[PDB]
Protein backbone atom coordinates (compact mmCIF):
# COMPACT_ATOMS: atom_id res chain seq x y z
CA UNK A 1 0.00 0.00 0.00
CA UNK A 2 2.09 2.95 -1.41
CA UNK A 3 1.06 6.52 -0.31
CA UNK A 4 2.49 9.86 -1.21
CA UNK A 5 5.92 10.87 0.36
CA UNK A 6 5.75 12.48 3.54
CA UNK A 7 8.35 13.98 5.72
CA UNK A 8 8.97 12.21 8.77
CA UNK A 9 8.07 15.13 11.66
CA UNK A 10 10.03 14.19 14.76
CA UNK A 11 7.25 13.82 17.57
CA UNK A 12 8.14 13.40 21.52
CA UNK A 13 5.60 12.76 24.37
CA UNK A 14 5.78 12.58 28.35
CA UNK A 15 2.19 11.27 28.37
CA UNK A 16 2.03 8.02 25.82
CA UNK A 17 -1.81 9.65 24.74
CA UNK A 18 -2.53 10.65 21.62
CA UNK A 19 1.13 10.10 20.66
CA UNK A 20 1.05 7.29 22.11
CA UNK A 21 1.96 5.34 18.40
CA UNK A 22 2.22 8.64 16.29
CA UNK A 23 5.34 9.14 17.84
CA UNK A 24 6.42 6.70 15.37
CA UNK A 25 6.57 7.67 11.52
CA UNK A 26 4.28 5.35 10.02
CA UNK A 27 0.85 4.01 9.35
CA UNK A 28 -0.71 2.13 12.12
CA UNK A 29 -3.52 -0.40 10.50
CA UNK A 30 -6.45 -1.79 12.38
CA UNK A 31 -4.15 -5.46 13.30
CA UNK A 32 -1.69 -3.59 15.41
CA UNK A 33 -4.12 -0.83 16.45
CA UNK A 34 -6.42 -3.98 17.88
CA UNK A 35 -3.43 -4.97 19.85
CA UNK A 36 -3.07 -1.89 21.80
CA UNK A 37 -6.91 -2.37 22.87
CA UNK A 38 -8.33 -0.03 19.84
CA UNK A 39 -12.06 -0.02 19.27
CA UNK A 40 -12.47 -1.83 22.97
CA UNK A 41 -13.45 1.91 24.11
CA UNK A 42 -15.94 2.41 21.39
CA UNK A 43 -17.39 -1.44 22.33
CA UNK A 44 -17.85 0.47 26.11
CA UNK A 45 -19.09 3.12 24.56
CA UNK A 46 -21.82 1.61 22.60
CA UNK A 47 -22.87 -0.35 25.87
CA UNK A 48 -23.89 3.47 27.80
CA UNK A 49 -26.47 5.56 26.43
CA UNK A 50 -25.70 9.01 24.02
CA UNK A 51 -26.19 10.74 26.76
CA UNK A 52 -24.16 9.13 29.36
CA UNK A 53 -21.45 9.47 26.98
CA UNK A 54 -22.16 13.47 26.59
CA UNK A 55 -22.02 13.32 30.74
CA UNK A 56 -18.74 12.03 30.71
CA UNK A 57 -17.42 14.44 27.98
CA UNK A 58 -19.00 16.92 29.79
CA UNK A 59 -17.65 15.96 33.36
CA UNK A 60 -14.02 15.26 31.84
CA UNK A 61 -13.71 18.84 31.11
CA UNK A 62 -13.08 18.57 27.30
CA UNK A 63 -11.98 21.68 25.89
CA UNK A 64 -11.84 22.15 21.46
CA UNK A 65 -8.42 22.04 20.60
CA UNK A 66 -8.77 24.15 17.31
CA UNK A 67 -8.65 27.29 19.29
CA UNK A 68 -11.23 28.48 20.73
CA UNK A 69 -11.21 26.43 23.75
CA UNK A 70 -15.00 25.74 23.57
CA UNK A 71 -16.47 23.07 26.13
CA UNK A 72 -16.76 19.89 23.93
CA UNK A 73 -19.81 18.43 26.34
CA UNK A 74 -21.29 21.79 26.13
CA UNK A 75 -21.56 21.83 22.27
CA UNK A 76 -22.94 18.91 22.18
CA UNK A 77 -25.01 19.07 24.39
CA UNK A 78 -26.35 22.00 22.40
CA UNK A 79 -27.15 20.09 20.00
CA UNK A 80 -28.81 17.29 20.75
CA UNK A 81 -31.64 19.93 22.09
CA UNK A 82 -32.72 20.85 18.64
CA UNK A 83 -34.40 17.79 16.54
CA UNK A 84 -33.02 15.80 13.89
CA UNK A 85 -31.01 14.21 11.84
CA UNK A 86 -27.73 15.93 13.01
CA UNK A 87 -24.24 15.81 11.41
CA UNK A 88 -20.57 14.86 12.67
CA UNK A 89 -17.79 16.70 10.70
CA UNK A 90 -14.05 16.38 11.96
CA UNK A 91 -11.97 19.52 11.36
CA UNK A 92 -8.77 18.64 9.28
CA UNK A 93 -8.13 21.65 7.59
CA UNK A 94 -4.94 22.72 9.68
CA UNK A 95 -3.52 25.42 7.37
CA UNK A 96 -2.27 28.16 9.76
CA UNK A 97 1.47 28.72 9.66
CA UNK A 98 3.61 26.58 12.32
CA UNK A 99 0.49 24.05 12.54
CA UNK A 100 1.87 20.40 11.83
CA UNK A 101 0.08 17.84 14.63
CA UNK A 102 -3.06 17.17 13.34
CA UNK A 103 -1.61 15.57 10.15
CA UNK A 104 0.77 12.94 12.27
CA UNK A 105 -2.52 11.44 13.94
CA UNK A 106 -4.17 11.18 10.78
CA UNK A 107 -1.12 9.90 8.86
CA UNK A 108 -0.25 7.22 11.52
CA UNK A 109 -2.86 6.46 13.89
CA UNK A 110 -6.09 6.84 12.12
CA UNK A 111 -7.96 4.61 13.71
CA UNK A 112 -7.59 6.32 17.02
CA UNK A 113 -9.36 9.68 14.91
CA UNK A 114 -12.19 6.92 13.45
CA UNK A 115 -12.36 5.33 16.88
CA UNK A 116 -13.58 8.97 18.58
CA UNK A 117 -15.56 9.95 15.27
CA UNK A 118 -17.68 6.70 15.58
CA UNK A 119 -18.33 7.48 19.43
CA UNK A 120 -19.21 10.79 19.10
CA UNK A 121 -21.10 10.57 16.67
CA UNK A 122 -23.49 8.14 18.21
CA UNK A 123 -23.41 10.48 20.90
CA UNK A 124 -25.05 13.13 19.62
CA UNK A 125 -26.96 10.71 17.20
CA UNK A 126 -25.40 11.29 14.07
CA UNK A 127 -25.36 9.09 11.38
CA UNK A 128 -23.53 10.59 8.47
CA UNK A 129 -19.71 12.49 9.78
CA UNK A 130 -17.52 14.22 7.56
CA UNK A 131 -13.58 14.32 7.49
CA UNK A 132 -12.82 17.63 6.21
CA UNK A 133 -8.77 17.04 5.12
CA UNK A 134 -7.30 19.90 3.61
CA UNK A 135 -6.04 19.70 0.31
CA UNK A 136 -2.17 19.74 0.21
CA UNK A 137 -2.50 16.46 2.59
CA UNK A 138 -2.84 14.03 0.00
CA UNK A 139 -1.16 11.45 1.87
CA UNK A 140 -3.38 11.80 4.77
CA UNK A 141 -6.90 11.62 3.02
CA UNK A 142 -5.53 8.23 1.40
CA UNK A 143 -4.40 7.01 4.65
CA UNK A 144 -8.01 8.16 6.17
CA UNK A 145 -10.02 6.06 3.29
CA UNK A 146 -7.97 3.20 3.75
CA UNK A 147 -8.54 2.96 7.52
CA UNK A 148 -12.23 3.45 6.72
CA UNK A 149 -12.71 0.78 5.01
CA UNK A 150 -10.25 -1.66 7.35
CA UNK A 151 -12.73 -0.35 9.82
CA UNK A 152 -15.55 -1.29 8.08
CA UNK A 153 -14.72 -4.86 7.07
CA UNK A 154 -14.16 -5.06 10.82
CA UNK A 155 -17.76 -4.33 11.52
CA UNK A 156 -16.84 -0.59 13.10
CA UNK A 157 -18.67 0.99 10.55
CA UNK A 158 -21.73 0.61 8.49
CA UNK A 159 -25.57 -0.11 10.21
CA UNK A 160 -26.19 -1.53 13.22
CA UNK A 161 -22.57 -1.40 14.44
CA UNK A 162 -21.43 -4.92 16.74
CA UNK A 163 -25.59 -5.61 17.28
CA UNK A 164 -26.03 -1.81 18.76
CA UNK A 165 -28.46 -0.51 16.50
CA UNK A 166 -26.32 2.53 15.28
CA UNK A 167 -25.54 3.35 11.74
CA UNK A 168 -22.71 5.53 10.44
CA UNK A 169 -20.89 6.13 7.91
CA UNK A 170 -17.84 8.43 7.61
CA UNK A 171 -17.28 10.77 4.34
CA UNK A 172 -13.50 11.80 3.41
CA UNK A 173 -13.89 15.28 1.64
CA UNK A 174 -10.58 17.55 0.36
CA UNK A 175 -10.20 21.00 0.42
CA UNK A 176 -8.63 22.70 -2.67
CA UNK A 177 -6.17 25.05 -0.68
CA UNK A 178 -7.91 28.01 1.50
CA UNK A 179 -7.42 28.71 4.91
CA UNK A 180 -10.83 29.93 5.85
CA UNK A 181 -12.05 26.70 5.00
CA UNK A 182 -10.73 25.78 8.91
CA UNK A 183 -13.66 28.52 10.04
CA UNK A 184 -15.97 25.86 11.10
CA UNK A 185 -18.93 27.76 8.85
CA UNK A 186 -17.19 28.15 5.57
CA UNK A 187 -16.52 24.51 6.28
CA UNK A 188 -19.58 23.44 6.35
CA UNK A 189 -20.41 26.07 2.94
CA UNK A 190 -16.97 24.09 1.22
CA UNK A 191 -18.65 20.90 2.17
CA UNK A 192 -22.55 21.90 0.65
CA UNK A 193 -20.03 22.33 -2.46
CA UNK A 194 -19.74 25.75 -2.68
CA UNK A 195 -16.86 29.13 -2.08
CA UNK A 196 -15.73 29.11 1.16
CA UNK A 197 -17.61 32.25 2.77
CA UNK A 198 -18.02 32.30 6.45
CA UNK A 199 -21.21 32.34 7.51
CA UNK A 200 -22.59 35.23 9.71
CA UNK A 201 -23.30 33.78 13.65
CA UNK A 202 -25.84 33.59 15.09
CA UNK A 203 -27.18 30.71 14.07
CA UNK A 204 -24.12 28.60 14.94
CA UNK A 205 -23.94 25.23 13.15
CA UNK A 206 -25.22 23.63 16.50
CA UNK A 207 -28.53 24.89 15.31
CA UNK A 208 -28.63 25.75 12.04
CA UNK A 209 -25.14 24.17 10.23
CA UNK A 210 -24.92 21.44 7.24
CA UNK A 211 -27.96 21.73 5.11
CA UNK A 212 -29.32 24.06 7.81
CA UNK A 213 -28.97 20.86 10.29
CA UNK A 214 -27.46 20.53 14.21
CA UNK A 215 -24.16 19.74 13.25
CA UNK A 216 -21.15 19.67 15.45
CA UNK A 217 -17.79 20.60 14.33
CA UNK A 218 -15.08 19.24 15.89
CA UNK A 219 -11.02 19.12 15.80
CA UNK A 220 -8.98 16.10 14.86
CA UNK A 221 -7.21 15.93 18.24
CA UNK A 222 -10.38 17.09 20.44
CA UNK A 223 -12.22 13.80 19.12
CA UNK A 224 -8.31 11.90 19.46
CA UNK A 225 -9.54 12.58 23.07
CA UNK A 226 -12.79 10.97 23.53
CA UNK A 227 -11.64 7.51 23.24
CA UNK A 228 -9.51 8.28 26.20
CA UNK A 229 -11.95 9.53 27.93
CA UNK A 230 -14.58 6.62 27.54
CA UNK A 231 -11.23 4.28 28.41
CA UNK A 232 -10.34 6.12 31.93
CA UNK A 233 -13.59 7.32 33.04
CA UNK A 234 -14.17 11.08 33.47
CA UNK A 235 -12.66 11.71 36.93
CA UNK A 236 -9.64 9.63 36.08
CA UNK A 237 -8.95 12.24 32.82
CA UNK A 238 -9.83 15.54 34.40
CA UNK A 239 -6.97 14.98 36.81
CA UNK A 240 -4.11 15.43 34.04
CA UNK A 241 -2.24 17.98 33.78
CA UNK A 242 -3.50 21.44 35.14
CA UNK A 243 -7.09 21.57 36.70
CA UNK A 244 -7.74 24.90 34.11
CA UNK A 245 -6.26 22.81 31.43
CA UNK A 246 -7.20 19.29 32.00
CA UNK A 247 -5.98 17.18 29.54
CA UNK A 248 -2.87 15.75 26.72
CA UNK A 249 -2.02 19.19 24.83
CA UNK A 250 0.13 19.10 21.63
CA UNK A 251 2.64 21.68 20.65
CA UNK A 252 3.86 22.08 17.68
CA UNK A 253 7.87 23.82 17.80
CA UNK A 254 9.64 24.93 14.70
CA UNK A 255 12.05 27.52 13.36
CA UNK A 256 15.68 27.75 14.97
CA UNK A 257 15.62 25.22 17.58
CA UNK A 258 17.67 22.07 17.19
CA UNK A 259 14.83 19.60 17.95
CA UNK A 260 11.81 20.98 15.45
CA UNK A 261 8.86 18.48 15.68
CA UNK A 262 5.44 17.96 17.97
CA UNK A 263 5.54 17.44 21.28
CA UNK A 264 3.06 16.06 24.01
CA UNK A 265 3.45 17.95 26.91
CA UNK A 266 0.89 18.93 29.87
CA UNK A 267 -0.32 22.81 29.75
CA UNK A 268 1.14 24.27 32.85
CA UNK A 269 4.50 23.42 30.61
CA UNK A 270 6.32 27.11 30.04
CA UNK A 271 7.58 27.94 26.78
CA UNK A 272 11.34 28.31 28.01
CA UNK A 273 10.49 24.77 28.93
CA UNK A 274 9.61 23.87 25.63
CA UNK A 275 12.15 25.68 23.68
CA UNK A 276 14.36 24.65 26.27
CA UNK A 277 14.06 21.74 27.74
CA UNK A 278 11.82 19.64 25.39
CA UNK A 279 13.04 20.98 22.01
CA UNK A 280 16.69 21.02 22.57
CA UNK A 281 17.42 24.91 23.22
CA UNK A 282 18.02 27.09 19.93
CA UNK A 283 20.05 26.56 17.34
CA UNK A 284 23.66 27.72 17.04
CA UNK A 285 22.48 28.70 20.91
CA UNK A 286 21.97 32.02 19.36
CA UNK A 287 19.96 33.92 21.76
CA UNK A 288 15.97 33.65 21.15
CA UNK A 289 14.52 37.17 19.58
CA UNK A 290 10.96 36.76 19.32
CA UNK A 291 8.29 33.52 19.23
CA UNK A 292 5.62 34.19 16.50
CA UNK A 293 2.64 31.93 18.26
CA UNK A 294 1.42 30.88 14.09
CA UNK A 295 0.20 33.48 12.51
CA UNK A 296 -1.74 34.76 15.84
CA UNK A 297 0.90 36.66 18.34
CA UNK A 298 4.40 37.55 18.69
CA UNK A 299 6.08 37.08 22.28
CA UNK A 300 9.29 38.81 23.20
CA UNK A 301 12.25 36.84 24.61
CA UNK A 302 11.40 38.66 27.76
CA UNK A 303 8.10 36.72 28.42
CA UNK A 304 9.53 32.81 27.86
CA UNK A 305 8.80 32.06 31.53
CA UNK A 306 4.87 32.06 30.22
CA UNK A 307 2.36 29.24 30.85
CA UNK A 308 0.97 27.26 27.79
CA UNK A 309 -1.98 27.60 28.69
CA UNK A 310 -5.34 29.80 27.97
CA UNK A 311 -4.58 32.26 30.69
CA UNK A 312 -4.15 35.45 31.65
CA UNK A 313 -0.80 36.57 30.81
CA UNK A 314 -0.72 33.03 29.17
CA UNK A 315 0.37 32.21 25.68
CA UNK A 316 -2.96 30.82 24.21
CA UNK A 317 -3.72 30.25 20.62
CA UNK A 318 -2.90 26.75 19.77
CA UNK A 319 0.49 26.85 21.52
CA UNK A 320 2.41 26.89 18.35
CA UNK A 321 5.98 27.92 18.91
CA UNK A 322 7.98 29.20 16.03
CA UNK A 323 11.36 30.75 17.01
CA UNK A 324 13.21 33.55 15.68
CA UNK A 325 17.09 33.73 16.81
CA UNK A 326 18.92 37.24 16.89
CA UNK A 327 20.10 37.49 13.40
CA UNK A 328 16.44 37.10 12.00
CA UNK A 329 14.97 40.32 10.81
CA UNK A 330 11.59 40.76 12.26
CA UNK A 331 9.69 42.92 9.65
CA UNK A 332 11.29 41.08 6.92
CA UNK A 333 9.23 37.96 8.95
CA UNK A 334 6.14 40.43 9.47
CA UNK A 335 5.80 40.87 5.88
CA UNK A 336 5.56 37.38 5.41
CA UNK A 337 2.94 37.42 7.91
CA UNK A 338 1.28 40.01 6.16
CA UNK A 339 1.50 37.89 3.23
CA UNK A 340 -0.63 34.59 4.72
CA UNK A 341 -3.76 36.97 5.91
CA UNK A 342 -3.47 38.71 1.55
CA UNK A 343 -3.68 35.20 0.25
CA UNK A 344 -6.26 34.05 2.63
CA UNK A 345 -8.98 36.89 3.38
CA UNK A 346 -12.20 35.55 1.76
CA UNK A 347 -13.10 39.14 0.72
CA UNK A 348 -16.89 38.94 1.81
CA UNK A 349 -16.10 41.96 4.06
CA UNK A 350 -14.48 45.11 2.90
CA UNK A 351 -12.19 46.39 5.66
CA UNK A 352 -10.65 42.93 5.75
CA UNK A 353 -10.64 42.33 2.09
CA UNK A 354 -8.97 45.91 1.49
CA UNK A 355 -7.15 45.96 4.61
CA UNK A 356 -5.23 42.60 4.37
CA UNK A 357 -4.13 43.34 0.74
CA UNK A 358 -2.80 46.70 1.52
CA UNK A 359 -1.04 45.89 4.89
CA UNK A 360 1.35 43.04 2.71
CA UNK A 361 1.53 45.96 -0.03
CA UNK A 362 2.63 48.95 1.73
CA UNK A 363 4.61 46.84 4.33
CA UNK A 364 6.59 45.37 1.16
CA UNK A 365 7.71 48.90 -0.45
CA UNK A 366 8.40 49.83 3.14
CA UNK A 367 10.95 46.60 3.29
CA UNK A 368 11.81 47.32 -0.05
CA UNK A 369 12.99 51.10 0.95
CA UNK A 370 10.55 52.65 -1.21
CA UNK A 371 7.80 53.96 0.76
CA UNK A 372 7.04 57.61 0.83
CA UNK A 373 5.97 58.94 4.50
CA UNK A 374 2.07 58.39 3.42
CA UNK A 375 2.98 54.83 2.83
CA UNK A 376 4.12 54.32 6.28
CA UNK A 377 0.99 56.25 8.08
CA UNK A 378 -0.93 54.78 5.66
CA UNK A 379 0.39 51.08 6.94
CA UNK A 380 -0.42 52.06 10.60
CA UNK A 381 -3.61 52.71 9.47
CA UNK A 382 -4.48 49.82 7.26
CA UNK A 383 -3.13 47.90 10.28
CA UNK A 384 -5.61 48.86 12.73
CA UNK A 385 -8.58 48.82 10.29
CA UNK A 386 -9.18 45.05 9.07
CA UNK A 387 -11.62 44.43 11.94
CA UNK A 388 -14.40 46.68 11.49
CA UNK A 389 -17.38 45.28 9.90
CA UNK A 390 -15.62 41.17 10.06
CA UNK A 391 -18.36 38.84 10.51
CA UNK A 392 -15.67 35.95 11.23
CA UNK A 393 -12.07 35.85 12.92
CA UNK A 394 -9.57 36.31 10.10
CA UNK A 395 -10.37 39.72 10.07
CA UNK A 396 -10.44 40.29 13.97
CA UNK A 397 -6.71 38.80 13.91
CA UNK A 398 -5.20 40.13 10.54
CA UNK A 399 -3.09 43.09 12.04
CA UNK A 400 -2.59 41.37 15.45
CA UNK A 401 0.62 39.92 15.28
CA UNK A 402 2.13 42.62 13.61
CA UNK A 403 0.76 45.42 15.60
CA UNK A 404 2.56 43.89 18.46
CA UNK A 405 6.02 43.78 16.31
CA UNK A 406 5.59 47.28 16.33
CA UNK A 407 4.79 48.00 20.07
CA UNK A 408 7.73 45.31 21.32
CA UNK A 409 10.35 45.67 18.59
CA UNK A 410 9.98 49.58 17.70
CA UNK A 411 14.17 49.85 17.37
CA UNK A 412 14.09 47.38 14.50
CA UNK A 413 11.33 49.05 12.66
CA UNK A 414 12.95 52.67 12.88
CA UNK A 415 16.24 50.76 10.93
CA UNK A 416 13.48 50.89 8.22
CA UNK A 417 12.39 54.66 8.34
CA UNK B 1 -16.03 18.72 -25.46
CA UNK B 2 -16.65 15.27 -23.64
CA UNK B 3 -13.97 13.68 -20.92
CA UNK B 4 -12.56 10.24 -22.11
CA UNK B 5 -14.87 7.57 -20.54
CA UNK B 6 -11.43 6.81 -18.05
CA UNK B 7 -12.02 9.84 -16.38
CA UNK B 8 -15.92 10.07 -16.47
CA UNK B 9 -15.84 6.55 -14.45
CA UNK B 10 -13.59 8.59 -11.83
CA UNK B 11 -15.63 11.63 -11.82
CA UNK B 12 -18.95 9.37 -11.64
CA UNK B 13 -17.41 7.45 -8.42
CA UNK B 14 -17.02 10.99 -6.46
CA UNK B 15 -20.66 11.83 -7.84
CA UNK B 16 -22.09 8.45 -5.67
CA UNK B 17 -19.54 8.84 -3.03
CA UNK B 18 -21.65 11.85 -1.15
CA UNK B 19 -25.08 11.43 -0.42
CA UNK B 20 -25.62 14.68 -2.37
CA UNK B 21 -23.91 15.22 -5.56
CA UNK B 22 -22.67 18.63 -5.37
CA UNK B 23 -20.44 17.59 -2.34
CA UNK B 24 -18.06 15.92 -4.99
CA UNK B 25 -17.31 19.77 -6.70
CA UNK B 26 -13.56 19.52 -5.01
CA UNK B 27 -13.12 16.00 -5.91
CA UNK B 28 -14.14 16.02 -9.64
CA UNK B 29 -12.07 19.54 -10.06
CA UNK B 30 -8.60 17.75 -8.42
CA UNK B 31 -9.15 14.54 -10.69
CA UNK B 32 -9.38 17.00 -13.84
CA UNK B 33 -6.17 18.71 -13.13
CA UNK B 34 -4.72 15.30 -12.05
CA UNK B 35 -5.66 13.99 -15.51
CA UNK B 36 -5.23 16.77 -17.51
CA UNK B 37 -2.50 18.76 -15.50
CA UNK B 38 -4.61 21.35 -15.58
CA UNK B 39 -8.59 22.43 -15.68
CA UNK B 40 -9.07 23.35 -19.34
CA UNK B 41 -12.02 26.17 -19.33
CA UNK B 42 -13.91 23.91 -21.72
CA UNK B 43 -14.15 21.21 -19.55
CA UNK B 44 -16.32 23.22 -16.64
CA UNK B 45 -19.51 23.24 -18.67
CA UNK B 46 -20.03 19.29 -18.85
CA UNK B 47 -18.70 19.14 -15.09
CA UNK B 48 -21.42 21.73 -14.30
CA UNK B 49 -24.32 19.49 -16.27
CA UNK B 50 -22.95 16.52 -13.76
CA UNK B 51 -23.05 18.09 -10.88
CA UNK B 52 -26.83 19.44 -11.65
CA UNK B 53 -25.02 22.93 -10.69
CA UNK B 54 -25.37 26.14 -13.21
CA UNK B 55 -21.62 26.88 -14.98
CA UNK B 56 -21.38 30.62 -12.94
CA UNK B 57 -21.10 28.54 -9.59
CA UNK B 58 -18.55 26.12 -10.88
CA UNK B 59 -16.40 29.67 -12.48
CA UNK B 60 -16.37 30.80 -8.87
CA UNK B 61 -15.50 27.74 -7.19
CA UNK B 62 -12.50 26.89 -9.15
CA UNK B 63 -11.36 30.43 -9.20
CA UNK B 64 -11.70 30.52 -4.75
CA UNK B 65 -9.53 27.53 -4.45
CA UNK B 66 -6.18 28.36 -5.24
CA UNK B 67 -5.28 24.54 -5.87
CA UNK B 68 -6.97 24.99 -9.40
CA UNK B 69 -4.97 26.44 -12.14
CA UNK B 70 -6.58 27.24 -15.10
CA UNK B 71 -4.16 29.09 -17.41
CA UNK B 72 -0.84 26.29 -17.13
CA UNK B 73 -0.99 23.14 -18.20
CA UNK B 74 2.17 21.08 -16.49
CA UNK B 75 3.03 17.76 -16.00
CA UNK B 76 5.14 17.91 -12.08
CA UNK B 77 3.52 21.24 -10.30
CA UNK B 78 6.39 21.96 -7.53
CA UNK B 79 4.46 23.68 -4.79
CA UNK B 80 7.16 25.32 -2.74
CA UNK B 81 6.19 27.21 0.83
CA UNK B 82 6.52 30.78 0.90
CA UNK B 83 5.54 31.06 4.35
CA UNK B 84 6.79 32.77 7.82
CA UNK B 85 8.69 29.02 8.98
CA UNK B 86 10.56 27.81 5.31
CA UNK B 87 11.66 31.72 4.60
CA UNK B 88 12.95 31.63 8.30
CA UNK B 89 14.92 28.33 7.39
CA UNK B 90 16.04 28.50 3.75
CA UNK B 91 13.04 29.19 0.82
CA UNK B 92 15.39 31.42 -1.22
CA UNK B 93 18.25 28.65 -0.88
CA UNK B 94 15.60 25.98 -2.62
CA UNK B 95 14.14 28.56 -5.23
CA UNK B 96 17.94 28.76 -6.18
CA UNK B 97 18.36 25.70 -6.41
CA UNK B 98 15.31 24.93 -8.30
CA UNK B 99 16.71 27.89 -10.55
CA UNK B 100 20.32 26.68 -11.40
CA UNK B 101 18.34 23.12 -12.01
CA UNK B 102 15.12 23.79 -13.55
CA UNK B 103 16.03 27.10 -15.19
CA UNK B 104 12.49 29.17 -14.16
CA UNK B 105 11.31 30.98 -11.14
CA UNK B 106 7.83 30.69 -9.54
CA UNK B 107 4.93 30.71 -11.62
CA UNK B 108 6.87 29.65 -14.80
CA UNK B 109 6.46 26.41 -16.09
CA UNK B 110 9.70 24.76 -17.97
CA UNK B 111 9.31 25.13 -21.82
CA UNK B 112 9.10 21.33 -21.67
CA UNK B 113 5.72 21.68 -20.02
CA UNK B 114 6.84 19.55 -17.65
CA UNK B 115 7.58 21.49 -14.51
CA UNK B 116 5.82 24.50 -12.83
CA UNK B 117 6.97 26.33 -9.63
CA UNK B 118 4.16 27.24 -7.74
CA UNK B 119 3.99 28.95 -4.61
CA UNK B 120 1.91 28.45 -2.05
CA UNK B 121 1.34 29.44 1.75
CA UNK B 122 2.46 27.19 4.53
CA UNK B 123 1.70 23.06 4.09
CA UNK B 124 1.86 22.08 7.83
CA UNK B 125 5.24 20.74 8.39
CA UNK B 126 7.26 23.40 9.04
CA UNK B 127 9.07 21.53 11.20
CA UNK B 128 11.00 19.93 8.49
CA UNK B 129 11.57 23.62 7.00
CA UNK B 130 12.13 24.38 4.33
CA UNK B 131 9.24 22.01 2.70
CA UNK B 132 8.06 21.26 -1.11
CA UNK B 133 5.84 19.18 -2.83
CA UNK B 134 6.56 17.34 -6.07
CA UNK B 135 2.50 16.99 -6.96
CA UNK B 136 1.39 14.47 -3.82
CA UNK B 137 4.34 13.82 -3.23
CA UNK B 138 6.11 16.19 -0.45
CA UNK B 139 9.78 16.95 1.03
CA UNK B 140 12.43 18.96 3.14
CA UNK B 141 14.79 20.72 0.91
CA UNK B 142 18.36 19.87 2.41
CA UNK B 143 21.03 21.07 -0.54
CA UNK B 144 20.95 21.25 -4.23
CA UNK B 145 22.76 18.51 -4.63
CA UNK B 146 20.08 16.67 -2.89
CA UNK B 147 16.98 17.92 -5.03
CA UNK B 148 18.62 16.86 -8.04
CA UNK B 149 18.68 13.32 -7.13
CA UNK B 150 14.70 13.82 -5.94
CA UNK B 151 14.03 16.07 -9.61
CA UNK B 152 15.78 13.04 -11.12
CA UNK B 153 12.48 10.73 -9.90
CA UNK B 154 9.92 12.35 -12.04
CA UNK B 155 10.56 11.60 -15.89
C1 LIG C 1 -9.67 31.59 9.80
C2 LIG C 1 -9.92 30.45 10.76
C3 LIG C 1 -9.27 29.24 10.56
C4 LIG C 1 -9.49 28.15 11.39
N1 LIG C 1 -8.82 26.98 11.12
C5 LIG C 1 -9.07 25.94 11.87
C6 LIG C 1 -8.43 24.70 11.55
O1 LIG C 1 -7.58 24.56 10.66
N2 LIG C 1 -8.82 23.64 12.35
C7 LIG C 1 -9.73 23.70 13.41
O2 LIG C 1 -9.98 22.67 14.04
N3 LIG C 1 -10.33 24.88 13.71
C8 LIG C 1 -10.02 25.94 12.97
N4 LIG C 1 -10.68 27.12 13.25
C9 LIG C 1 -11.67 27.13 14.33
C10 LIG C 1 -12.98 26.48 13.90
O3 LIG C 1 -13.85 27.42 13.28
C11 LIG C 1 -13.72 25.83 15.08
O4 LIG C 1 -13.69 26.68 16.23
C12 LIG C 1 -13.18 24.46 15.50
O5 LIG C 1 -13.03 23.63 14.34
C13 LIG C 1 -14.12 23.82 16.49
O6 LIG C 1 -13.64 22.54 16.89
P1 LIG C 1 -13.10 22.37 18.42
O7 LIG C 1 -14.25 22.57 19.34
O8 LIG C 1 -12.62 20.90 18.43
O9 LIG C 1 -11.98 23.35 18.71
C14 LIG C 1 -10.41 28.27 12.45
C15 LIG C 1 -11.04 29.50 12.67
C16 LIG C 1 -10.80 30.59 11.84
C17 LIG C 1 -11.45 31.91 12.15
S1 LIG D 1 -13.42 38.71 8.09
FE1 LIG D 1 -12.27 38.41 6.18
S2 LIG D 1 -12.00 36.20 6.01
FE2 LIG D 1 -13.62 36.56 7.54
S3 LIG D 1 -15.56 36.44 6.36
FE3 LIG D 1 -14.96 38.60 6.39
S4 LIG D 1 -13.77 38.89 4.51
FE4 LIG D 1 -13.92 36.67 4.86
S1 LIG E 1 5.76 27.63 6.90
FE1 LIG E 1 6.29 26.29 5.25
S2 LIG E 1 5.30 24.39 5.73
FE2 LIG E 1 4.72 25.74 7.37
CL1 LIG F 1 -13.98 30.16 16.03
NA1 LIG G 1 -7.47 -8.46 13.59
NA1 LIG H 1 -13.40 4.81 2.35
NA1 LIG I 1 -5.39 25.55 3.20
NA1 LIG J 1 1.63 19.45 2.98
NA1 LIG K 1 17.49 17.21 8.16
Amino acid sequence: RSYPAIPRIYAETTLNMLLKRAKKPRVHSIDEYLKDGGYQALEKALNMSPEEIIDWVDKSTLRGRGGAGFPTGKKWKFAVQNPGPRYFICNADESEPGTFKDRIIIERDPHLLIEGIIISSYAIGANEAYIYIRGEYPAGYYILRDAIEEAKKKGFLGKNILGSGFDLEIYVARGAGAYICGEETALIESLEGKRGHPRLKPPYPVQKGLWGKPTVVNNVKTIANVPFIISMGWEEYRYIGPSDYAGPKLFPVSGKVKKPGVYELPMNTTLREVIFKYAGGTLGNKKVKAVFSGALDCFSSEELDIPMDYSPLGFGGTGTVIVLTEEDDIVEAALKIAEFYEHETCGQCTPCRVGCYEQANLLEKIYKGEATEQDWEGFDFVNRNIQPTSICGLGAVAGRLIRQTLEKFPEEWEKYR
Amino acid sequence: FEFPEELKTKLQEHINYFPKKRQAILLCLHEIQNYYGYIPPESLKPLADMLELPLNHVEGVVAFYDMFDREDKAKYRIRVCVSIVCHLMGTNKLLKALENILGIKPGEVTPDGKFKIVPVQCLGACSEAPVFMVNDDEYKFESEVQLNEILSRYT
